């Protein structure tokens, strides 16, 4: 019932900003400890924490990442928005935008664990290319 | 009132029917501890209590004697020495609203257990994680539990219920709280055992 | 000559009686009222505080002219007697009241 | 560094015990906070199979287990079966970059 869709460009020039909108529904971005994060898929690796908002509008970046990494919130229309700046080819890979239910599993120590470890349900993933 | 800031009321000096309730079979629970709940307004006390408060059907079960659980350890709580009466209804019709009622909160964090019978008054905010919050609600520093979502069409461990304790004090003073005289019919020129009121 | 404060500390530590005469009702309340050094009584200021308060009662006034009156605490019930002679002579005491306050009564300052 | 190392495939027969290790760094499976393990089809939206080290969420067969000591970190899968062969992430996050990292993750074939 939960459901993520990513939506952007395919193809970016480097150095220019990267704009990409999550649009979910069967949760509200506005429910107390509820979280949206971002999470990239470089081509055949792992996947790799980008950031994540609250309903408060506090929010976290990757440390190597942070300063060109931006994610805002849109309550009225249940979106979350990623901008990268200066972008380049080593940021060519899928996207995907991802549900925090509110703080952690509650039962079990009371979600007494930062964030248990992460989240759940995912988006289909955008793949994006910069390249000149 | 919702259960983490229910209403106490205190009552004195009154003349009570506790079988026109208990005999009303209005209500889903009413369990009576210590005195017994059939027709035994035959007491007076010094005083009585009733708290007032909202929960769900799934949580009746921990406003009780030496209940443990949420609601219990954080919003309300009795002491197992309770010489008293719990009455609760289902108030599913009153207190849900179309598109969820999300009018009563609950109390989910406490360092330690509710000392029988305390209400919201100080609501403050409490750590839930490593180090200071300083501020404004955040990273392992929050709020207690929301609100309840009281919607006509939930499940019955989920709908509203009211809950009215009522407590009986007996101090060392002039007891007023008593609940019948039944009188009868007087009659004439025939000998006959007689109570004329004392 | 209006009414009475009857308690222990005559304060908002502990609840007090204030009987009063209020020209058009009588007042009762056991109220916790604080002290006054001097309450005088077309003003009133005896009636300090109302530190919480827990009962209130109002009634019909009594009313050159002798009003006597006697009273009493007994077991907790606190009774008054009394009556209205229009002072040498004799005569009896009607009660009026009981009230099952249960309080401690050690000073009645009467008021002014 | 950005990335909970693991063996990038690991295989066996239907019946077989099949582990899978997970090598992190002081900060995330060493003093880090837990590490958790994933099991989805590759681009599909993982599912949690073992949280806290060796928790396991309601739905996933008993057979899977976690285990942690150090600065590595196992899933032994208990006799491996048809539907095991999936993807398999460890996750865990790390105190030093303050970032939740994710394993590179092994895929298992039931040959
Ligand atoms: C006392 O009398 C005054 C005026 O005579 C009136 O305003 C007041 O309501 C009365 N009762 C009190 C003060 O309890
Ligand atoms: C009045 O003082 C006596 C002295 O022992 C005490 O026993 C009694 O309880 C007091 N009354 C009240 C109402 O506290």
């Amino acid at each position: 019932e939960v459901q993520l869709v990513e939506s952007g460009p395919g193809l970016v020039k480097p150095s220019e900003t990267l704009s990409l909108t999550c649009t979910v529904s069967g949760g509200s971005i506005s429910s107390s400890s509820y979280y949206w994060g971002w999470i990239r898929q470089p081509p055949g690796k792992g996947l790799e924490w980008i950031g994540s908002i609250y309903y408060r509008g506090s929010t976290y970046y990757n440390p190597s990442l942070k300063s060109r990494v931006t994610i805002s919130v849109d309550t009225s229309k249940n979106q979350f928005s990623l901008k990268l700046s200066s972008v380049t080819a080593a940021d060519t890979a899928v996207y995907y935008c991802a549900r925090h239910v509110r703080s952690a599993y509650y039962y079990g120590s009371g979600s007494y664990r930062d964030e248990g470890n992460w989240f759940d349900p995912w988006g289909q993933g955008t793949l994006v290319t910069v390249s000149s | 009132a919702s259960v983490y800031a229910w209403n106490r009321k205190r009552i004195s000096n009154c003349v009570a029917d506790y079988s026109v309730l208990y005999n009303s079979a209005s209500f889903s629970t009413f369990k009576c501890y210590g005195v017994s709940p059939t027709k035994l307004n035959d007491l007076c006390f010094t005083n009585v209590y009733a708290d007032s408060f909202v929960i769900r059907g799934d949580e009746v079960r921990q406003i009780a004697p030496g209940q443990t659980g949420k609601i219990a350890d954080y919003n309300y709580k009795l002491p197992d020495d309770f010489t008293g009466c719990v009455i609760a209804w289902n108030s599913n019709n009153l207190d849900s609203k179309v598109g969820g009622n999300y009018n009563y909160l609950y109390r989910l964090f406490r360092k330690s257990n509710l000392k029988p019978f305390e209400r919201d008054i100080s609501t403050e905010i409490y750590q839930a994680g490593s180090t200071p919050c300083n501020g404004v609600e955040g990273f392992n520093c929050y709020f207690p539990l929301q609100s309840y979502g009281f919607q006509p069409t939930n499940g019955v461990g989920y709908q509203p219920y009211r809950v009215v304790v009522l407590s009986f004090e007996l101090l060392h003073a002039p007891a007023t709280v008593c609940g019948p005289k039944k009188s009868t019919n007087l009659v004439k020129n025939k000998c006959v055992n007689f109570n004329f009121n004392g | 000559i209006r009414g009475w404060i009857f308690g222990t500390t005559l304060d908002s530590k502990t609840q007090s009686l204030l009987i009063v005469n209020n020209a058009t009702n009588v007042v009762i309340k056991v109220c916790e009222f604080q002290f006054c050094n001097d309450p005088f009584l077309s003003e009133f200021r005896v009636y300090s505080s109302a530190n919480n308060c827990t009962f209130e009662y109002v009634s019909q006034p009594f009313l050159k002219n002798l009003r006597e009156f006697v009273f009493k605490n007994i077991d907790g019930y606190f009774k008054i007697y009394s009556k209205h002679t229009p002072p040498q002579g004799f005569s009896a005491l009607e009660p009026l009241v009981d009230l099952p306050i249960g309080i401690n009564i050690t000073r009645f300052q009467t008021l002014l | 560094q950005s990335v909970l190392t693991q063996p990038p495939s690991v295989s066996g027969a239907p019946g077989q015990r099949v582990t899978i290790s997970c090598t992190g760094t002081r900060s995330n499976i060493g003093a880090g906070h837990d590490v958790h393990w994933y099991q989805q089809l590759p681009g599909t939206a993982p599912k949690l199979l073992i949280y806290g080290n060796n928790n396991r969420p309601s739905g996933v067969p008993d057979r899977f287990s976690g285990a942690k000591s150090g600065t590595s970190a196992s899933l032994a899968i208990t006799g491996l079966q048809a539907e095991d062969e999936a993807d398999y992430y460890c996750q865990s996050y790390d105190r030093t970059l303050t970032s939740y990292v994710f394993g590179t993750g092994t895929k298992v074939t039931v040959l």
